């Protein structure tokens, strides 16, 4: 079997404890018995660390390498093990390709005035560097007529959006969801948070 | 790299500012730059014994110099370094450089 | 080692207490000389055969001096008349162009008189803009762009002298900032104002408030960086914040704060003066 990399690893980083390496063989396998990802802070002071990729496509495969805490700096080599045998040795800057976790419990409220209320929770501790910098997209449709949606910007603190159901056809049923980015880290969004109806 | 550059030495900033709030590192001394380098305030500090407090600063500013200091004078406590730091890195941010 | 021969303490300025020595003499030894001087906490290792420090002298200070490679303790104390002092001593640089300090009295009928110095004054400087709010005494002096000192004693002797180290990086309070438009966008409220003069965006930290029968709505915005240009006019001296899920057919009413943020300056949560109101959408005339 020859072992190959059809498509170099890549990586992002939710600046908090998780990174995410994704990368595809040429060919199907078991990554759980055959592929060991081994991982250390460029802070050499610092100790490698094992990673047990988990298959991502049958052919395609994903590990998840597990950190206390990360900054600007922070620099990784990687090493995707066989084995023993090669190949990928590689460098990864978490600050580089930040990719912002996911909001959640995101919920619809009625307010005075026939206002609407929506609010979710921010997916990282006060402590945490992006938790000030994060801006939100709402996104409200209906299901009926997915032509018939609507898109908001928030760039705010408080996890919060209040819009006037005089929006709505007051009639039809509606869905939402809302995410993330970063845009004093030039990021990807994050993923749409478990979208609601009211 | 592809990131906004204040970027940088905006959390850098932060850290301190929150670091600055265990009174610090069990006061050990260091040798001050009382410009010059980020790396002068570096190789003071990675002295430091076992004060994770200041570990990812350590890293931060471990970003801002390339791969035993100079002129070794006086010696402070690392909170007086880090206090004295954080105020001079907020003037080359109101000065918008580097 | 033996220690330090005579230890000396010297106020200077305002409140600089420096504290002064000569050498171990004597020994000669090969180890060359050098000294550590405490507080009370406060440590420092140095060549030098002198220690200047900044404190305010509302209280007593020692400094212990060794030598190495056995302490020497001198210290400096305040003159009193203690609970005949002002009480809450405040100061405020505003917009940085003056400083208002303001006390209230400690718990006759006496007078009071506020000094003050920094880095580039000949002389400590005594403040002639005094003023009165209701229970309190206070000055305003000019300060344009360190640290400032600022003291406030009595005319004739009496009190407990009070001093006041102000950092200079924090009790900013800036202007209040001007609303300079606002504008609709299928539904996108935009906002456009000028921040004061001597601030750029980037050290500031902004609060919006929009008023819709009420609905008092308040925003805290970390940064206002403006790009739209069809909806603005741009003066680059400006700053916008967009208000989502908005409509035009009722008359919201918007207002601008602004305060220094944890860069640049402290966040001592020293918010400006609202704006000037300014309105937009459909009125109704009850
Ligand atoms: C925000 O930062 C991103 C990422 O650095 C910038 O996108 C880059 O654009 C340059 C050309 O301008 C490309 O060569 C790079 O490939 C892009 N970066 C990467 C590696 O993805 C983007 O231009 C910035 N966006 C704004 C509005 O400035
Ligand atoms: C809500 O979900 C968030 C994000 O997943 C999670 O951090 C948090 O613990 C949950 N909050 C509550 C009260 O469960």
């Amino acid at each position: 079997d020859p072992f190959k990399v059809l498509q170099e690893p890549t990586c992002v980083s939710d600046y908090m404890s998780i990174s995410t390496c994704e990368w595809k063989m040429n060919g199907p396998t078991q990554c759980s018995t055959e592929l060991r990802l081994l991982y250390q802070l460029v802070f050499l002071l610092s100790e490698a660390h094992t990673c047990i990729p988990e298959n991502n496509g049958g052919a395609g495969c994903v590990c998840h390498l597990l950190m206390d805490d990360v900054v600007s700096a922070d620099q990784y080599t990687l090493d995707l093990w066989a084995g023993q045998q090669l190949l990928w040795k590689g460098s990864f800057k978490p600050s580089e390709h930040v990719k912002p976790r996911a909001p959640g419990n995101l919920t619809v409220h009625t307010q005075v005035s026939d206002t609407l209320l929506l609010t979710w929770s921010n997916p990282y501790p006060p402590d945490n560097y992006l938790y000030n910098h994060l801006t939100y997209a709402v996104n409200i449709w209906s299901e009926n007529d997915p032509a018939d949606f609507r898109i908001y910007q928030v760039t705010y603190l408080e996890p919060s959006l209040r819009i006037a159901a005089s929006t709505l056809k007051s009639g039809i049923s509606y869905r939402a969801r809302v995410r993330a980015w970063a845009q004093c880290y030039n990021t990807t969004w994050s993923e749409w948070s478990p979208s609601t109806k009211w | 790299g592809p990131v906004p550059p204040s970027t940088a030495l905006r959390e850098l900033i932060e850290e301190l500012v929150n670091i600055t709030q265990a009174p610090l590192c069990n006061g050990s001394m260091v040798w001050s730059i009382n410009a010059g380098m980020y790396c002068a305030a570096l190789e003071s500090l990675i002295n430091v014994s076992g004060c994770s407090a200041i570990e990812k600063t350590q890293r931060m500013l471990s970003g801002f110099c390339p791969h035993s200091l100079h002129v070794r004078d006086t010696k402070i406590e690392v909170a007086q370094f880090v206090k004295d730091l954080l105020l001079h890195l907020k003037k080359l941010f109101r000065e918008g450089q580097f | 080692q033996p220690p330090v021969t005579n230890l000396s303490v010297s106020v200077e300025n305002l409140c600089t207490v420096i504290w002064t020595w000569n050498p171990p003499e004597g020994a000669s030894s090969n180890c060359s000389l050098w000294y550590f001087s405490h507080f009370g906490q406060d440590k420092k290792i140095a060549p030098e055969t002198r220690r200047s420090i900044e404190v305010p002298l509302n209280e007593r200070i020692c400094l212990q001096v060794g030598s190495q490679c056995i302490l020497v303790e001198k210290c400096i104390s305040p003159p009193e008349g203690p609970e005949s002092a002002v009480t809450e001593l405040q100061c405020i640089w505003h917009n940085l162009s003056y400083m208002k300090c303001s006390w209230l009295p400690g718990r006759p009928d006496t007078n009071y008189t506020l000094y003050y110095w920094h880095r580039s004054l000949e002389k400590i400087h005594q403040c002639e803009n005094i003023f009165r709010e209701g229970q309190y005494f206070g000055c305003s002096f000019d300060l344009t762009k360190h640290s400032v000192q600022i003291m406030v004693k009595d005319n004739a002797g009496k009190i407990k002298p009070s001093f006041n180290i102000v950092p200079l990086t924090s009790r900013v309070k800036p202007d209040p900032p001007h609303i300079k438009n606002l504008s609709f966008h299928n539904d996108d409220l935009y906002v456009q104002w000028e921040n004061p003069q001597n601030f750029i965006s980037r050290c500031l930290f902004y609060e919006v408030e929009v008023n819709n029968t009420e609905t008092h709505n308040v925003f805290y915005v970390q940064e206002a960086k403006c790009e739209n240009p069809e909806f603005e006019r741009n003066v680059e001296n400006t700053s916008c914040f967009m208000v989502p899920g908005v409509l035009p057919d009722t008359l919201n009413t918007v207002r601008i704060r602004v305060k220094t943020n944890k860069l640049c300056y402290e966040d001592d949560k020293l918010w400006s003066n609202w704006s000037q109101e300014m309105s937009i959408g459909k009125k109704r005339n009850s």
